[PDB]
């Protein structure tokens, strides 16, 4: 929620989820876990410095 | 996306300051309202503050001074352009300016308007490039990769020039919150060469999702596109103010 | 204009009559009758003081 994706305080909207344990066990999925400050919320940051 | 150009003949921007009347005005929300007054608070232009002019034409002594610096984009940008060959196509949102981040552009090929983000490595001097009245070349980039946003409108528009007295003043206010890019348009054409005082009021024309780090612009003078293999420059104006 | 819309069923315009209705979502009861008025391209609907 600091990092990567962030929603609006006023969102209005629905959330899903759910699990793909047989399809997506596999590497190449990565999360940015150090950055200078927080983003602000529908941001996208995509650098790899 | 053709790429490199290189200009000697160029000189310091003068950086003109000008009045700005009561322009600067927008539509701030999609609520019909009839016969009705309100109070509002918001980010708007000050009516009567000062604000910044530059140019672009060949003086006389074999040399053409263009002006594109790069400027602060805090709170959002009032735009204005004096003009009567379709001379500023587009304009360069980013942080750095470089190929280390994503940059969003918005151009017209003379044919569509294209709006992009992706990690360009932005040339010295951007610009497009017309053969005598024939759309030519565009060195803008030299190579854009790993790229988020792609949109094209179909949009031709004439490319033979009519020098002389400024045919067409076009207003513009850029806005950035919660990921989306607003743009406010306004258009007239008048026989002048100076902005006439008034009251404007700026129409809504786009709202674009776009998720990038905003912090500045600079000014894409596409204006050299008159000439065959050497290509120079036609006359324009255009001025920039701030929002409060 | 309405882009995304539920799977309701439409029925028939009655005119000059107390009923209930639903245009696009908006409900309410009252009675409905021609019009003079004229709107913009890109708006649904008008409303008073
Ligand atoms: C990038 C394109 C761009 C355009 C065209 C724009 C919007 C825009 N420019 C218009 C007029 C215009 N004014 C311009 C000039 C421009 N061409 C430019 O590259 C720039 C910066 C302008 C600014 C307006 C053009 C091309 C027209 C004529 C459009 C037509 O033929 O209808 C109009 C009214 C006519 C129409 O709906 O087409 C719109 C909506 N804002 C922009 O930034
Ligand atoms: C921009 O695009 C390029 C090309 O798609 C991306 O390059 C790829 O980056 C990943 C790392 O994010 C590389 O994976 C790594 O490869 C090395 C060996 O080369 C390996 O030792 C590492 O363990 C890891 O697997 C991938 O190879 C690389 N591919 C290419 C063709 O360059 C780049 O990441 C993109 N940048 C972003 C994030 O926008
Ligand atoms: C900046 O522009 C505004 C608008 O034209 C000028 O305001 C006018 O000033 C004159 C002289 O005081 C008044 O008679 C008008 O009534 C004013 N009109 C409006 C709408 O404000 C203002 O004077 C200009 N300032 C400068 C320094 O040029
Ligand atoms: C506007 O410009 C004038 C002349 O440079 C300057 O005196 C004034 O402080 C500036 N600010 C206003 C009033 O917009
Ligand atoms: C990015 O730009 C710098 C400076 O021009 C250059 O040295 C480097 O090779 C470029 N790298 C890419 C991503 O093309
Ligand atoms: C401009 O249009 C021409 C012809 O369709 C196309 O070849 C070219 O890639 C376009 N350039 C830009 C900058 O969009």
């Amino acid at each position: 929620a600091d990092y990567n994706y962030k929603l609006p305080s006023e969102f209005v909207g629905c959330i899903l989820a759910w699990n793909t344990r047989t399809i997506d066990s596999k590497r190449g999925f990565y999360y940015r876990l150090f950055r200078h400050g927080n983003i602000r919320p529908y941001e996208r940051d995509t650098s790899n410095v | 996306q053709d790429g490199c150009a290189t200009l000697s003949t160029k000189l310091t921007p003068t950086q003109l300051q000008v009045n700005s009347t009561r322009r600067g005005f927008y539509y701030f929300d999609d609520i019909y309202r009839s016969s009705l007054r309100v109070l509002v608070p918001g980010y708007f232009l000050p009516f009567g503050t000062n604000i910044t002019r530059y140019q672009a034409q060949v003086i006389n002594w074999t040399a053409i001074f263009f002006d594109n610096p790069v400027i602060p984009f805090n709170d959002g940008v009032y735009f204005a352009a004096l003009e009567h060959s379709n001379v500023v196509r587009g304009w360069i949102f980013g942080t750095t300016l470089d190929n280390t981040t994503q940059s969003a552009i918005v151009v017209n090929n003379a044919t569509h308007i294209l709006i992009s983000v992706c990690y360009f490595n932005v040339c010295k001097e951007p610009m497009f490039a017309v053969s005598n009245f024939k759309p030519y070349k565009s060195w803008v980039y030299d190579r854009a990769n790993n790229c988020t946003f792609n949109r094209a409108y179909p949009l031709n528009i004439s490319t033979t020039p009519e020098p002389g007295k400024f045919k067409a003043l076009r207003e513009q206010v850029f806005r950035y919150q919660d990921g989306f890019l607003y743009i406010y348009h306004s258009y007239e054409s008048i026989n002048s060469d100076t902005l006439p005082p008034g009251f404007s009021v700026l129409k809504p024309m786009l709202k674009l999702p776009l998720g990038l780090n905003i912090t500045r612009f600079r000014v894409v003078m596409a204006m050299h596109s008159l000439t065959t293999s050497n290509f120079n420059t036609h006359s324009v104006n255009y001025f920039v103010g701030h929002l409060k | 204009p309405a882009t995304v819309c539920g799977p309701k069923q439409s029925t028939d315009l009655v005119k000059n009559k107390c009923v209930n209705f639903n245009f696009n979502g908006l409900t309410g009861t009252g009675v409905l009758t021609d019009s003079n008025k004229k709107f913009q391209p890109f708006q649904q609907f008008g409303r008073d003081s």
